[PDB]
DNA sequence: ATATGTTCACATAAAAACTAGACAGAAGCATTCTCAGAAACTTCTATGTGATGTTTGCATTCAACTCATAGAGTTGAACATTCCTTTTCATAGAGCAGTTTTGAAACACTCTTTTTGTAGTATCTGGAATTGG
DNA sequence: CCAATTCCAGATACTACAAAAAGAGTGTTTCAAAACTGCTCTATGAAAAGGAATGTTCAACTCTATGAGTTGAATGCAAACATCACATAGAAGTTTCTGAGAATGCTTCTGTCTAGTTTTTATGTGAACATAT
């Protein structure tokens, strides 16, 4: 049984697009890129906690990791969209 | 141009980055 | 009886995520917020492609997605294209240039 | 021709350029096209068979090819 | 004539080299390098490798015509490639 | 006749010391500044060996490109250097060692 | 006006350990602003390594990995 | 009865050993695999030296310089092509001038 | 209470050349050059392990990552001694 | 163009951007 | 005629030799986990066929290129002088970094049950082709 | 060149279901706060000398228009092989099960790598003797 991330992506895209269908193609680039971006974040953050002789990898290393990682205004707004999922997290 | 997507993002295109400008 | 990415109010899954995470040997621990961040930053990069792949697709009066829209989408924004700077896509071919 | 590497013929080798840009070409463009391309396709099938070989498959899979791709710094997106 | 050619060719994406003489070069070259043993191919394989190769002769076309229209030229040379695989530095242009 | 190549005895002297051409003061001034604008309002502090690290890595990019640029110069078919050289070099260099 | 402390002679320096025999005149303010960018680069990735722990002092080892994260490796400050 | 004198090396095999066992790398460690390991670094550390020494010694000198490395490096292809995007400190250049601009 | 390979470099230096020192900075460069091949070398058997959903990390995955990672002559010669060390270490 | 303790050859990075028949 | 190559004192910052001593490495045994070996079967790869029509290969050519050269205009290297700016030899003050404890909160480990992605199956439709205006 | 018709491959929609993840509880561990110590970064003072700055000049460099020599994109026509439909055998990739050997966790004994001393030492600096360009 395989595994990827097709239900997730229609979600976003039946959000973003009501009226807009995807090819199965297309669909395995965005499997590929999501992957690509999750072991770079997940690398990132593991040597950063390996630096500072840490055992534990937590929202700061990833927010750190993203800085790092992505260019001004993404990452400035992927900081502020982790920023608001954690704060709606914790409140419940 | 550009295009303001959804959280207010300019997404711009490309341009001359390789130029020095003031 | 309810999701986390629900409580997180997002779309992504997150016990995925923290699965993935623990079972990669990035660390002996892994945090409770990291999960949630990863997965909150995944969809935004993901609704952002996407929104910009849809308009590319309703300019040429097309009602689906194909990789070519991709393409298009990722090599006419600064920040994307400089985040994807070594990847190449199939059957995406290029830019008109000239 | 009868040459594995006289099969890859100038009209290819054309619409290639031209896809690229190119408005003029030489006559002594091919055969380096055919070098490079050579050269290039050595460099990823000897890191795939080797990716092949260190299971013990007698098979050549996509994502052997994936892999060298990607260690030699080239992610390719449509095969994953 | 060149024009339209360009034009119509920078729209499509299909693939612009032949499948069979593809297929024998590249198993020529994989028989080459192994003890004389035969392995075989899947043809995800084979078009992955495809691609990859023309995405790579297709960036460098355009980099070696920089390279030209800097020299103060139109026609394409060798040396405008050699130039461009020697800039790349070592690990892009090979 | 003034000095008929002093340029080449210049050059063969320089490509056999290996010491920095930069001062070190000036060049200090400048990172503290730039520091200072990337940060809010905080000053930083600063290791010496850090200031010698990163003059090291600055001269050497800087001399990586002069030869490549002056590769491209001599393509064009001149010998003396000009921006446009530097322009195109970091532009096939590409993103990210062209910057 | 800290940009000017780079003087001229300098740049000439630099040119000529690289190889360059006959330099322009307008080439000064480029390789200015080029040194610029570069630091500010660097810079910026040092600060956020410095940063992240709990520090006020950027150390040789904060440039030393903000230089590897951009693929470049520096070998004498190990 | 150390076990990089049983294996004939100077290099040590318990310290790589543990450093492969707290670097997070896989759920468990061989026992071939550290020997392997010390045996690659030291053929690569005794190549090297001796590129260096003899750099050092053709050079009029009797201590090694990281210029001396310099040179021994960029003077062979296949370490010039492993170690391609390292920069050596205090290392300099090799004496490269294009031969249009000599006379 | 800092952990280096000077002793073992300078064994090495003795064996190949018995009448040559070496500078401070030379010493700090070699041991710059030898960590970045460990950490080079075991991601890479790391990553092979993980391909093949194996956990564990032998001999074989040591000598597939030499020979992805070095040039021709250079891995021959490597895997060479390779293989001499581990023969003579489970001779004993 | 050179022999080491093992046999070795090391050569000089002569040329690797020219096409070779 | 001058920087170049070679030669001698010296002392000195730098390399090298001793030591002792915490701490990292080695020896040995029971536990547990993993990967190799064996049998089958089913999917996918190699092979032959028919046509073939679709594309390519070969011969000319001349309009479109490249290449060498010289005159008009532009300019960067070479040089005298000066004084200002960087460098060197002391000098603390103290803001900031490094070391040790500990304990409360955060994270790992285990069994159960439900719910959600997956694999097949049955319908619906956007997109490609051809012909005609 | 665009517009309209029809066909079918390739989407969407629709179900069983099994295994993965919350729920709840229990045991482990780790990292921030506080106190103490030390350390090196920074701001200051006094000389000083050599390297940057101004100004001028002229031989060296670039730009550009032009004639001489080369060639490759367009065109017509005959050949031929990559493609495709169909079929077809069988090889090996994959799944399940079993079992012996290797890694591991723990403890005790050893030997050694490193920081603190403390003894030599190549070579940069200064000054001087032949010399190729």
């Amino acid at each position: 049984r395989k595994e990827s991330y097709s239900v997730y992506v229609y979600k976003v895209l039946k959000q973003v697009h009501p009226d807009t269908g995807i090819s199965s193609k297309a669909m395995g680039i965005m499997n590929s890129f999501v992957n690509d971006i999750f072991e770079r974040i997940a690398g990132e953050a593991s040597r950063l906690a390996h630096y500072n002789k840490r055992s534990t990898i937590t929202s700061r290393e990833i927010q750190t990791a993203v800085r790092l990682l992505l260019p001004g205004e993404l990452a400035k707004h992927a900081v502020s969209e982790g920023t608001k999922a954690v704060t709606k997290y914790t409140s419940s | 141009t550009s295009t303001v997507t959804k959280s207010r993002r300019i997404s711009r295109r490309p341009s001359d980055w390789w130029v020095v400008k003031s | 009886a309810k999701s986390r990415s629900s409580r997180a109010g997002l779309q992504f899954p997150v016990g995925r995520v923290h699965r993935l995470l623990r079972k990669g040997n990035y660390a002996e621990r892994v945090g409770a917020g990291a999960p949630v961040y990863l997965a909150a930053v995944l969809e935004y990069l993901t609704a952002e492609i996407l929104e910009l792949a849809g308009n590319a697709a309703r300019d040429n009066k097309k009602t689906r997605i194909i990789p070519r829209h991709l393409q298009l989408a990722i090599r006419n924004d600064e920040e994307l294209n400089k985040l994807l700077g070594r990847v190449t896509i199939a059957q995406g071919g290029v830019l008109p240039n000239i | 021709l009868r040459d594995n590497i006289q099969g890859i013929t100038k009209p290819a080798i054309r619409r290639l350029a031209r896809r690229g840009g190119v408005k003029r070409i030489s006559g002594l463009i091919y055969e380096e096209t055919r070098g490079v391309l050579k050269v290039f396709l050595e460099n990823v099938i000897r890191d795939a068979v080797t990716y092949t070989e260190h299971a013990k498959r007698k098979t050549v899979t996509a994502m052997d090819v994936v892999y060298a791709l990607k260690r030699q710094g080239r992610t390719l997106y449509g095969f994953g | 004539g060149w024009l339209k050619e360009i034009r119509k060719l920078q729209k499509s994406t299909h693939l612009l080299i032949r499948k069979l003489p593809f297929s024998r070069l590249a198993r020529e070259i994989c028989v080459k390098f192994t003890r004389g043993v035969d392995f075989n191919w899947q043809a995800q394989a084979l078009l992955a490798l495809q691609e990859a190769a023309e995405a790579f002769l297709v960036h460098l076309f355009e980099d070696a015509y920089l390279l030209t229209l800097h020299a103060g030229r139109v026609t394409l040379f060798p040396k405008d490639v050699q130039l461009a695989r020697r800039i790349r530095g070592l690990e892009e242009g090979l």
